[PDB]
């Protein structure tokens, strides 16, 4: 009735789709601030706002239900279109189940390992005849009908079925669509409880990425932060044994000794307290301790604040900070170099930015003309669209260069400009 | 696209170049039609060979949902990879561009 | 109009000085030096919005005890029980900390969720004072060279 | 510093050869040449 007819719309606004979900979530998590304790809703404003409440914590979870819809339209098979692309022309050109059969690793490809068999193959890719072309290139060796074997209202049983099980075992494998179906689960607890459930935002992290930049220029750097978290927990380790050995009389968290006077006589007490208290004290550790002002080991304790001082807080504060800020100028870098790579000479000859502007205003050109990249992606459009029994000498010998996957064609450093005078 | 592969070919003449300069108005009109590229046909040497651009196709094209994934494939390419795959890597990349079009033309 | 008011008032009469922004171009360089970059320091800004907005979701729910700006709780004894109270109060204060919130606010010497506690005060120690800190100066260095 | 000349060491062994080192354009003026330029002609194991 209206089943097929809609679905184009649903991925048609997919991605405003997820706008108007991630917006949502804004004003589910900005109401909470109006709460109170027991837990209370206050509403300072037209008293209907806790009705729209209780409409709107299951609105945005049919509208990421919409969302993973459109979805299930749009980021699908294209992703095992490749895969299915993959997996056929490895089998082609290698015969890895029938020659090679890989090891236990590749559980994505080992997965594959079960659908070598199925009936509609390359349900959404090409073709099926590929499959006897790989017969010829392999049965006679091996073995021919036992590898063609190996390969092979009304709708009552008529499905593919292992296939489409295979289909959807590839579907989990993916990083979006768990990351949407998460979602899904974090919208599921409107309808339970909202412990956790306005706590949708982290879905900023995905949805502009304008912030990613900085997201990044943490991340790649993130490997030898957690060795600055480890250097850290050893280095207090030391630090730990030296006044539990030497200074526990200056250990004091007591309230002036009278009171049942406190001391981390014991090394992982001490060690938790200086890793609450050192870690975040910024004047040192000798300020939230006993001073001494007469001691025998007086300097000892002078020079292990001395010591403190500097390693902690100068030191690895700066670390954090250096590392990040080397991250900064190495991502800045690395995105204006790549600028540049394009911007220079083309991606195609690749000769010299000056060299097709040697004459004024033709590099550009050039480029735009000689080079032009989608063009060559919509003359293999055209190639695919017609019939070999009109092809040209140039079009049926580029198409069978194709064919073999070849790729000579293409212009190394031999350009029009460069082919005359 | 005959006489512009003349003109190409054959610059450098006059009574060619007058009649490239005849009457050549649709010639305008035909640039969004015809694709010229240049490859290697087995003639140990450059080929200038020109053909059509179904621009219904090339409409298809001009929406994003893909020009930032070839921005994306942009930046891949140029930051990494095997250095002679990468046009194997483009003709994937055009695939997947054909199927991604062709997936959006019914809507 | 910002030199009418000297018949008017020198409330704001005497703030001209501003125009220093567009007189000497020395200075600009500096601001220049920020104002390319800001476009991501707002978003800084966001970023720091939603993370203590995560943070007085979780003694709200489960640290209530642990919140006291109480006098010794003689007194009528405060402790921010509304999500937004407690938000605004670590944007007053564990914004401007340096310490750690853990500093103003209960420590624990024996609760059931001390270490809980204990780790809530690490992971703002960190994750506020080292990180954004760090973050804008960095901006501000990337930006200067 | 550091990372400047970590990459910059990588640079200079990703760019023409060691031995000869003329040109990594050069050797790839003909296409997929200087990799395998390197691999045959300077092999570097190979004198070894
Ligand atoms: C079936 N099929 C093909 O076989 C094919 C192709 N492109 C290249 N080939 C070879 N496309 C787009 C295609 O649909
Ligand atoms: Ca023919
Ligand atoms: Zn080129
Ligand atoms: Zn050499």
């Amino acid at each position: 009735a209206y089943q097929q007819k809609l679905l184009n719309y649903f991925a048609r606004n997919f991605y405003n789709m997820r706008m108007l979900a991630l917006f949502v979530a804004f004003a589910i998590n900005f109401i909470l601030l109006f709460y109170k304790v027991v837990h209370y809703v206050l509403e300072e404003s037209s008293g209907y706002m806790e009705p729209t409440l209780r409409i709107l914590a299951i609105l945005h979870t049919v509208i990421s239900f919409f969302c993973i819809i459109g979805y299930y339209c749009l980021k699908v098979p294209l992703v095992i279109f490749k895969r299915e692309k993959e997996v056929a022309r490895k089998l082609e050109f290698d015969g890895l189940y029938i020659t090679e059969q890989p090891s236990e690793d590749d559980i994505k490809g080992q997965w594959d390992r079960l659908v070598i068999n199925t009936q509609s193959f390359p349900n959404n890719y090409w073709d099926k005849f590929v499959k006897r072309k790989v017969m010829d290139k392999y049965g006679e060796f091996y073995g021919r009908d036992r590898i063609s074997e190996l390969l092979g209202s009304a709708v009552l049983n008529s499905i593919d079925v292992k296939y489409q099980m295979w289909k959807l075992g590839v579907v989990f494998t993916d990083n979006s669509f768990l990351y949407l179906a998460w979602y899904m689960t974090m919208s599921v607890l409107g309808h339970y409880n909202n412990f956790f459930f306005a706590a949708h935002l982290l879905d900023i992290a995905m949805g502009f990425k304008t912030l990613r930049t900085i997201l990044s220029s943490v991340t790649h750097n993130g490997k030898q932060l957690v060795l600055t978290v480890g250097l850290l927990a050893v280095v207090v380790y030391l630090y730990t044994v030296v006044a539990f050995n030497f200074f526990r009389k200056f250990y004091n968290k007591s309230e002036d000794g009278d009171t049942p006077d406190m001391k981390c006589d014991d090394m992982l007490t001490c060690y938790m307290f200086h890793m609450y208290v050192g870690v975040r004290a910024g004047g040192g550790i000798g300020d939230e301790i006993e001073d001494p002002a007469g001691d025998e080991y007086e300097i000892y304790r002078i020079i292990f604040d001395i010591t403190f001082f500097f390693f902690v807080i100068v030191i690895l504060l700066a670390i954090i900070q250096g590392l990040i800020i080397d991250a900064f100028g190495e991502l800045r870098d690395q995105q204006e170099q790549v600028k540049e790579d394009m911007e220079t000479k083309c991606f195609i000859c690749g000769i010299g930015n000056d060299y097709f502007d040697t004459v004024p205003h033709g590099f550009e050109t050039h480029t735009l003309q000689e080079h032009n990249l989608a063009n060559y992606l919509f003359f293999l459009m055209y190639l695919i669209n017609k019939d070999e029994t009109e092809h040209t000498g140039q079009e049926s010998y580029v198409w069978k260069m194709y064919q073999e996957r070849c790729w000579e064609f293409f212009p190394a450093g031999d350009c029009f400009r460069k082919q005359y005078e | 696209v005959l006489l512009t592969n003349l003109s190409e070919h054959m610059p450098n003449d006059t009574r060619l170049q007058t009649f490239l300069e005849l009457a050549e108005s649709v010639l305008n009109y035909f640039q969004p039609f015809l694709g010229r590229i240049e490859i290697m046909g087995s003639a140990k040497r450059i080929e200038r060979v020109y053909f059509e651009i179904s621009e219904s196709s090339r409409t298809q094209w001009e929406k994003p949902q893909v020009k930032e994934s070839k921005r994306q494939f942009i930046f891949d390419v140029v930051n990494e990879g095997g250095e002679k795959e990468k046009m194997e890597l483009f003709v994937n990349f055009c695939e997947d561009t054909i199927f991604e079009m062709q997936l959006a033309a019914q809507i």
